RNA sequence: CGUGUAUGUGCGUCCAUGAUGAAUC
RNA sequence: CGUAGACGGUGAGAGCCCGGUACGUGAAAACCCGACGUCUGUCUUGAUGGUGUUCCCGAGUAGCAGCGGGCCCGUGGAAUCUGCUGUGAAUCUGCCGGGACCACCCGGUAAGCCUGAAUACUUCCCAGUGACCGAUAGCGGAUUAGUACCGUGAGGGAAU
RNA sequence: AGCUGUCAACCGAGCGUUGAUCCGAGGAUGUCCGAAUGGGGAAACCCGGCACGAGUGAUGUCGUGUCACCAGGCGCUGAAUAUAUAGGCGUCUGGGGGGAACGCGGGGAAGUGAAACAUCUCAGUACCCGUAGGAAGAGAAAACAAAAUGUGAUUCCGUGAGUAGUGGCGAGCGAAAGCGGAGGAUGGCUAAACCGUAUGCAUGUGAUACCGGGUAGGGGUUGUGUGUGCGGGGUUGUGG
């Protein structure tokens, strides 16, 4: 549910929020799998995707 | 001591020649004097070199 | 050195001849100070010379000369005609030491070397009028009211 | 855009006899960035755990230098924020443990 | 070394509150 | 039957098993050369092919001298080209070259000039080839390779 | 209709029709160092000003861009005196460095050979320096030739030729003309009596006016020399 078109339909002030809330669950999956709890491993590289995505995605929106 | 600042013109190298034909290496340097040029006639000196080439030229003025 | 004497040199010649000095005493002496010019282009030159050396004798400013201008330069406003735009008056033609003199000595009768002029100190850029120092002496810097007139 | 949060300096935490019993003292250890500092670390702390820092420990850690087939290979250098917070300072109940 | 508080205003302000020569042959 | 028996792989010599090969062919985008456009100076505003005597028209350069460089030319009879030093030419009746000079002459018009494409090479990329090597060979390096190791360092430098 | 690079196996996961992994092109991000350039430095570490906040009972702190060293327009000031300059200041455009070979220019060895050795050779080599370009100068003949109806913008290749020559005439070195080919085209400035034309110093006689022929006026190109530069006057050897 983080596909690059619904990146792009949500807003600037959207798409900043949703990057704090993959940077928030990232921290919290960093810190799950350091403590041996986080059992999907691959939760990890699907938010830092994620979060490249919402980079790129606002990055596209300021060049045009 | 070898190089114009005005035409630029610099040492050439050659050989001196002995009697018993020995070449060793020198150099035939510009005759660059040290000339308190005046570049516009306003007065203000500078002290630039300049070959006597330029100097005879007139491409240095002692105003 | 093939030159034209502007002004008299002791047993070199009158001013106005044409003589053949060293190089080195047409390059360290007479163009220097000025005594002479070189023996360029003849149409040009024969009437160089003598015109700097009436320049020279006109425009001389003695000890006594200098309060003597000073005094005279109760002169009014100066009016100096120079190539400019008709809206801010930016001046196309910049105003020049020898526009100076020649706009001095047109109004008025005060010969002076267009040396003494400090025209960018006065910095016109513009149309107007524009005061201007006019340095006569080591004590003597008259102030010259010239006006500025579009062409 | 560079949207900036404090959880990119606080890395992970660490998990150890020492690491636990400064926990039970209410000292967390972390795994923070090797180019932070302890004001930044504090700030960051604070505003992701709501707590009051009272002061902050930093140490630099140089990787183990492990032998293998190939020659020797150097694991990352690491910084521990060493983190003791305030009287009552709600404690930190992410580190699971 | 800094911030929010209180103690004193230790002198002067828009005034008044001291020092200085302020002018002629 | 193969208009496709190139080369490889596949459990041993495969045209017909596979990648492919001869050849049905393919590019949104980006980058390279084509046609037509917008865009850019000069003329019709008398030159243009003929007529004719006289005046004016490329410099510290050419030349020369000294000392060198380079030309087959090692200074020689030493031309042409050229560095530095000094001295220093008019305007075509000029000047320079033809390895002195009258010149019979011929060739060309330097120095103020400047300016074009068509030949060498391969770090790198692609496709290939070999009466080349085949693990002490071939690159130092088929293997951690400019690594290990040695050296303060430049640097040297494997074995597998 | 397989897929999370590999040495290189072992959890977790998603990929499909919400087309995988992979391949190609264009972009984004691109820490720190390095010409490294905000300053410094033991290449991988310390700041200034701008705008953000970041909470704040508050102060460090963090992100983003920017800040090194010549010349030139828009430009601004003009020290020592005269300033009519050097410098200072703003802005803008460029350079720093690297790269295997090849190019051009310059500097330039010695082993070595001469059976010694210094001329000479080695060798204009190795190396070095400065600089490119995709290729690199000349260049549209102060050219060659030899009395020929000669060739004809320039470079490379083969010959000429190991010849002519050159050389302690030793060791060695060593062309060019001509001829056969590769490729093929003769571009532009241009100076010149006079000008449309802005700036030096003189010039008010305000006329010998500057009009390009005469032809009457006339207070007019400012009446008179000019060096500079953008176009003319306009431009090869059998000149303009």
């Amino acid at each position: 549910g983080t596909t690059p078109g619904e990146l792009r339909e949500l807003t600037d002030d959207e798409l900043k929020d949703k990057l704090r809330e993959s940077k928030e669950e990232l921290f919290n999956l960093r810190f799950q799998m350091a403590t041996g709890q986080l059992s999907n491993n691959r939760r990890l590289r699907t938010v830092r995707q994620e979060i490249a995505r919402v980079y790129t995605v606002l990055r596209e929106r300021e060049l045009g | 001591a070898a190089v114009c600042d005005i035409c630029g013109k610099g040492p050439g190298f050659g050989k001196s020649v002995s009697h018993s034909h020995r070449r060793t290496s020198r150099r035939w340097n510009p005759n660059i004097q040290p000339v308190r040029a005046v570049t516009r006639p306003g007065g203000n000196k500078q002290r630039i070199n300049a070959c006597t080439s330029c100097i005879k030229a007139g491409k240095v003025s002692r105003a | 050195m093939k030159l034209i004497l502007t002004a008299e040199v002791e047993h070199l010649g009158a001013a106005g001849d044409t003589v053949e000095v060293k190089d080195g005493y047409g390059r360290n002496y007479l163009l220097p100070r000025g005594l002479a010019i070189v023996a360029s282009r003849g149409a040009e030159r024969q009437a160089e010379e003598i015109r700097r050396a009436r320049e020279s004798k006109v425009i001389r400013d003695i000890e006594h000369a200098n309060e003597l201008k000073t005094a005279l330069e109760g002169l009014g406003d100066v009016t100096l005609s120079v190539n400019a735009a008709g809206d801010t008056g930016k001046l196309f033609g910049s105003v020049t030491a020898a526009d100076v003199v020649n706009a001095i000595k047109k109004a008025g009768g005060p010969n002076l070397d267009k040396r003494t002029v400090q025209l960018a100190k006065a910095h016109i850029k513009s149309v107007g009028t524009h005061p201007v120092t006019v340095k006569l002496h080591t004590g003597v810097e008259a102030k010259v009211s010239l006006n500025v007139v579009a062409q | 855009a560079t949207i900036t949060d404090p959880r990119d300096i606080i890395l992970a935490p660490v998990i150890s006899e020492k690491s636990y019993g400064l926990i039970e003292d209410n000292v967390y250890t972390f795994v923070v960035h090797p180019d932070s500092n302890k004001t930044q670390i504090k700030i960051a702390i604070e505003k992701i755990f709501d707590v009051k820092v009272d002061s902050v420990n930093t140490a630099n850690r140089q990787g183990k230098r492990k032998r293998t087939r190939t020659g020797f290979g150097k694991r990352k250098s690491t910084k521990r924020a060493i983190v003791k917070l305030a009287a009552g300072s709600k404690p930190i109940d992410l580190f699971g443990a």
